């Protein structure tokens, strides 16, 4: 029954996260971060919204989505770089 | 349902509800729940389409319940199909060819991915399956469909399912000092799906 | 009673007048002079001449078509006698065709009209049309014209008669397999096949893969409790509105048509303009030519997508499969040489071995989309070599050998090995298949997805706009503005362009191509590449419906060729820059692009074009390596 | 006439067509007289055209590519079987044209060793043993794996065929499209006239 719709209220909060992930993947052996991984943030935000049965994608849903995707990317890097990327993405 | 929906912070209850007997691993349980609920298959303007389901890979050392989680998705989702890496075949997963006992004509029968349509497909020990059976999953992971050309039969079936995969790292133990792209026998294409 | 029907047919043949001429009488007389015992009757004239006989034919043709045959035979014999065998009825019609899936138990013995593609044809069979028989008991003779021999003599025991072979006549018959167009088949369904039969002059007119229009009779025959096999008695085989023509001509007259169509290919994807234009060229396709020795130049344009994963390479093929009027999409893993190409299989309905076309045979005259091309077996690739380069498929199975033509354009998306295409390596080392395949495709595109700040932000903005649903309104407004073409209208335009025009090159375009290819050859790719580039400009001229190919097409064709194949006296200046850099940069040292700019170009020691070309050549010559998008340059060798 | 230059290859083809003279000795020995030619280099470069001319010009030219051994039986509809002739045997007193010679199997190589050396075929099969004359001249074309010939090395490393097989060819020629812009223009103007 539930099909949440999107609004462009938080375009920057997703675009800057995508840019940050791409920048951090430029020179390290890591996930093949591409547009397909950008779509994962949107789809998992939709899934979070669909738990509340809300008809719209809110800022909180996008916050949790960004948290999950960024944590998944970070927790897979090597030890020496992990403790640096812990602080590089302290915003999220 | 609407009584439940109004509770503040419902997301945390849902996340804690996945596989209660498994301790910890909250970062995995959240992904399992998100894949169970899924997203919106936005067929934008018809001429363009996006897959609506979330694909999850469980990679880790032995003794981390990467397998028994699938024994919860199989018992929770409405329609779930479970397969083992070496106990599966490329023909068996996608589609098999049959000759009709009445009309003697070439006919096609759907495989596990066709059966799991509008559901979820589970592949355990995803790393140890042979390369060809792993390759057979490529189209299903993004197109949510099976394209085939055998014995003159040319058709495409709907395979709208999410994939949950569990695997072990190279050597059987994860080397924390080495990147992910070195700890597994898989490749960047497969990881990108 | 039937004498009136015969008289009406006689009038409709002898006395019917159209365009102030006895068109039917004249055409039958011409056929008699040619000695072709067949008459092509147009149903649209028959309905206009007499409606009652048309009603009888439409409702109960079972006795009408024997009447047609005998009346046509008699009238043609009268015409032959006037000027100095049983004549075959051929029906031409333009009425609405019932879909194949809509055929039911209600259209039994009714004449219907169909359209579809031929997938298999049988060998010819000899059937009796006139017999003379003799009784073995008493040598009594008689003639007989489903037919079965008499049980008793007319003068002897049961079944006394035997056939007099030297006083009988026979005719040929062929069995055909028709199926609905796969483009009209929704996903999740195998296209329905249909059995058709033709005889005498209607045999051998089609081969598997041929798209035809049918006029025939729906009927059944016995070969499940009561599953009687349906089959079609073939009666006639045939194989844009004026306002639509004007609309598409105005679309051709659009001064921005090329860019409009370029944007129209997958508007829901960002950038990728070069591959978009290349796919446009593939959709138009080249122009066919025939050598004076009889060989045919393959006009199909085959493009290999050879980039990093997740670069919308699959989405492009899936979009083309929507757009192209004839399109086949299949995965490399789920296909086989026997499935992609033709095969010989036994028909259980007629108990005979049939030559059956494959997926690439079905895509004859169209485009096939294949994915995970690197994952198919080598034998399939060998067959695809023949399909691509000779437009033919060779079959040698059981105890029969045959060659079948296939004019199929192939668009292949392949994943380079090691997952990521390493720029430190030759393309041969980043590939796992036969090297000669690189000599088969006309162009390859090694697309890269190097991380960038602003470009990724713009792409993210586009994707968020798409997920927001604003893209729908934006596309609608662009279509209203004429800047974007609807997918159905685009397909109609492509079909119109394919069917109508066939350009040819001009001397001005050829000379520049020769000069540029000479420069490329001297710098180094074979002579085949120059002839392959001709396909791109022919395709562009087809897009513009121009009578000839033009150099202004050749410019963009050369740009695409350079940005596709080269993905991995000025030459004297370039090599002098190489020498000066070898003196300037010792082995193992590092520098930056901007440093070289400031020290050599701002000092006007060398030009910026010389800088770029020398860096490119030195990187290919393993002398230097470019790192971090030009922020670091390292000399890897001498 | 369709090839510019390559005078030595044409001379070799003419001499091979002319051939030598066979001899017989009081000891029963026989001496080979025929000549073989092998072509090596980049695939599309002029090998196909020369082979086409040789096949079309010679009166007894048989084209071969990777049943040539003539040691296989074809069965009738009633069940009985008969041997089928092979190209190496049918080309007796003729010439054999081979394209994609590198792609031929090892069985073909071990069979053609005797064809090129002793001009005969020794058939040894279950219940069938016979000797057939194979007095045929051989012209073949082969291509490297990389597609581009390494002019600094012999075909023993570019194509890696056995040395015993290569030594049975009396003449060998290597051609590769080393581009000289004016000469390529002169030769390709005829091709352009066909476009
Ligand atoms: N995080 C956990 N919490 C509770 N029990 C666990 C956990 N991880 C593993 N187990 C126990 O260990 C077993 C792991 O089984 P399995 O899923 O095959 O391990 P893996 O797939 O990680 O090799 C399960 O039976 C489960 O009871
Ligand atoms: N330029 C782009 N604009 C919009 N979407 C894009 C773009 N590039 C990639 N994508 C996204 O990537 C997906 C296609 O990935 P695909 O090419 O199928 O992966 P793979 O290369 O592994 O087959 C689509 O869902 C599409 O939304
Ligand atoms: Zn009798």
């Amino acid at each position: 029954k539930i099909y949440p719709k999107l609004h462009q209220m938080d375009m920057d909060k997703v675009s800057r996260v995508y840019a940050d992930l791409r920048r951090e993947s430029i020179s390290t052996g890591s996930f093949p971060i591409t547009v397909r991984h950008l779509e994962s943030i949107l789809r998992i935000a939709e899934s979070f919204a669909k738990m509340r049965l809300s008809e719209f994608v809110s800022s909180y849903d996008l916050d949790r989505a960004i948290k999950v995707v960024v944590d998944s990317f970070v927790d897979a890097q090597k030890v020496s770089v992990r403790r640096q990327l812990r602080r590089s993405f302290a915003i999220y | 349902f609407r009584k439940i929906s109004r509770d503040r912070g419902i997301i945390d209850k849902i996340i804690s509800s996945m596989a209660p007997s498994i301790y910890g691993h909250r970062d995995i349980k959240t992904a399992v729940a998100c894949s169970l609920f899924g997203g919106v298959p936005k067929n934008v303007n018809g001429k363009h389409s996006i897959r609506g389901d979330i694909n999850v890979l469980l990679l880790g050392d032995p003794g981390t319940a990467k397998s028994q989680i699938l024994k919860y998705v199989e018992k929770t989702a409405h329609r779930a199909v479970f397969a083992t890496g070496q106990g599966a075949s490329a023909v068996g997963l996608t589609a098999s060819v049959r000759k009709d006992p009445i009309t003697k004509e070439w006919t096609l029968e759907g495989g596990a991915l066709v059966l799991a349509d509008k559901g979820v497909c589970l592949i355990d020990e995803f790393d140890k399956m042979n390369d060809q059976d792993r390759t057979s999953i490529h189209e299903a992971m993004e197109q949510q469909s099976i394209s085939i050309s055998k014995a003159g039969i040319v058709t495409t079936l709907q395979a709208r399912c999410s994939i949950i995969a569990a695997a072990n790292p190279n050597g059987g133990r994860y080397n924390s000092t080495l990147p992910l792209a070195q700890n597994v026998s898989l490749t960047e294409p497969i990881l990108s799906r | 009673d039937n004498t009136e029907i015969i008289k009406s047919f006689k009038n409709f043949i002898l006395e019917f007048r159209l365009d102030s001429q006895f068109i039917y009488r004249d055409q039958l007389r011409n056929n008699i002079l040619v000695k072709n015992y067949s008459l092509t009757v147009n149903m649209e004239h028959l309905i206009g001449y007499n409606e009652d006989i048309y009603k009888k034919l439409s409702d109960e043709p079972s006795d009408i078509i024997p009447l047609f045959e005998t009346a046509i035979t008699q009238v043609a014999k009268r015409i032959s006698i006037l000027s100095r065998p049983t004549f075959q009825l051929i029906l031409n019609s333009n009425a609405n065709q019932i879909p194949l899936r809509d055929l039911d138990s209600e259209h039994v013995s009714k004449i219907v009209r169909l359209s579809g593609i031929i997938i298999s044809t049988s060998v010819l069979s000899s059937r009796a049309t006139y017999l003379s028989i003799m009784c073995r008991n008493c040598r009594h003779t008689t003639s007989i014209t489903t037919v079965s021999l008499p049980r008793s003599c007319l003068s002897c025991g049961p079944d006394p008669y035997i056939i007099i072979h030297e006083s009988s006549k026979f005719i040929d018959q062929q069995f055909l397999k028709l199926q609905e167009i796969p483009e009209l088949v929704p996903v999740g369904e195998m296209p329905r096949n249909l059995t058709m039969t033709c005889d005498r002059y209607l045999t051998n007119k089609v081969i598997p893969g041929t798209r035809v229009t049918i006029v025939g009779i729906y009927s059944i025959y016995n070969s499940g409790v009561a599953i009687r096999t349906p089959y079609i008695k073939i009666l006639g085989i045939q194989s844009f509105t004026e306002e639509e023509e004007e609309e598409f001509l105005q679309l051709s007259r659009n001064p921005k048509l090329y860019e409009i169509l370029t944007n129209s290919i997958a508007p829901s994807i960002f950038g990728n303009e070069d591959i978009k234009k290349a796919i446009v060229c593939l959709l138009m396709g080249g122009s066919k030519k025939i050598l004076p020795d009889g060989m045919r130049l393959r006009g199909d344009i085959n493009v290999l997508l050879l980039g990093d994963p997740g670069t919308a390479k699959s989405q492009l093929l899936k979009f083309v499969e929507k757009v192209s009027p004839i399109a086949v999409y299949t995965s490399g893993k789920g296909s086989s040489a026997a499935g992609l190409t033709a095969s010989v299989q036994r028909d259980p309905m007629t108990r005979e071995f049939y030559l059956e076309g494959g997926a690439m045979v079905l895509a004859d005259g169209g485009v096939v989309c294949i994915d995970e091309f690197d994952k198919m077996r080598d034998e399939d690739r060998v067959a695809i070599h023949e399909a691509m380069e000779q437009q033919t498929i060779s079959i040698a199975k059981a105890g029969i050998t045959t060659v079948l033509n296939s004019r199929t354009s192939v668009l292949a998306a392949a994943n380079p090995i090691y997952g990521r295409y390493d720029d430190l390596k030759s393309p041969g080392d980043n590939i796992d298949f036969q090297t000669t395949i690189l000599s088969a495709f006309d162009m390859i595109f090694i697309v890269k997805d190097d991380h960038n700040e602003e470009r990724d932000i713009s792409i993210a903005n586009h994707v968020i706009n798409i997920h927001t649903g604003n893209a729908n309104a934006m596309q609608n407004q662009q279509e209203e503005n004429g800047s974007e073409i609807s997918i159905e209208k685009m397909k109609r335009y492509i079909t119109y362009c394919r069917l109508k025009c066939a350009p040819r090159l001009s001397p001005q375009a050829a000379e520049k191509l020769s000069s540029n290819f000479v420069t490329i050859r001297k710098q180094l790719i074979t002579i085949r590449q120059l002839e392959a580039i001709i396909r791109i400009t022919e395709s562009l001229a087809k897009l513009e419906l121009s009578p000839i190919a033009q150099e202004r097409h050749v410019d963009e064709a050369i740009r695409l060729f350079q940005a596709s194949t080269m993905d991995a006296t000025s030459l004297s200046e370039i090599r002098r820059f190489e020498q000066e850099l070898k003196r300037r940069l010792p082995i193992g040292w590092s520098t930056s692009y901007q440093t070289l700019r400031r020290e050599f170009v701002d000092t006007h020691r060398f030009s910026q074009l010389a800088l770029d070309k020398a860096l490119y050549a030195l990187e290919k010559h393993e002398t230097i390596q470019l790192r971090h998008q030009g922020q670091n340059i390292y000399r890897s060798g001498v | 006439p369709s090839i510019y230059g390559h005078d030595h290859i044409k001379k070799a083809i003419l001499l091979m067509l002319m051939g030598g003279v066979e001899k017989n000795l009081e000891n029963g020995s026989h001496l080979r007289g025929d000549i073989n030619i092998l072509m090596v280099g980049d695939p599309s470069t002029a090998k196909s055209q020369l082979l086409r001319f040789v096949l079309n010009t010679a009166s007894l030219a048989i084209a071969t590519t990777g049943g040539l051994t003539a040691a296989v039986t074809t069965d009738r509809e009633t069940g009985e079987r008969r041997l089928e002739a092979g190209a190496m045997v049918l080309a007796d007193r003729g010439v054999v044209c081979i394209d994609e010679f590198d792609k031929m199997t090892d069985v073909d190589r071990v069979a053609i060793h005797e064809v090129m050396e002793q001009q005969t075929v020794t058939i040894a099969k279950a219940g069938i043993h016979t000797t057939l004359n194979a007095r045929c001249s051989v012209i073949a074309a082969a291509n490297p794996v990389f597609g581009q010939y390494d002019v600094n090395r012999d075909p023993h490393q570019n194509i890696a065929l056995p040395d015993s097989l290569l030594s049975r060819f009396d003449l060998l020629f290597v051609v590769t499209d080393d581009i000289n812009e004016i000469r390529d223009r002169s030769i390709s103007e005829h091709v352009l006239r066909t476009h």
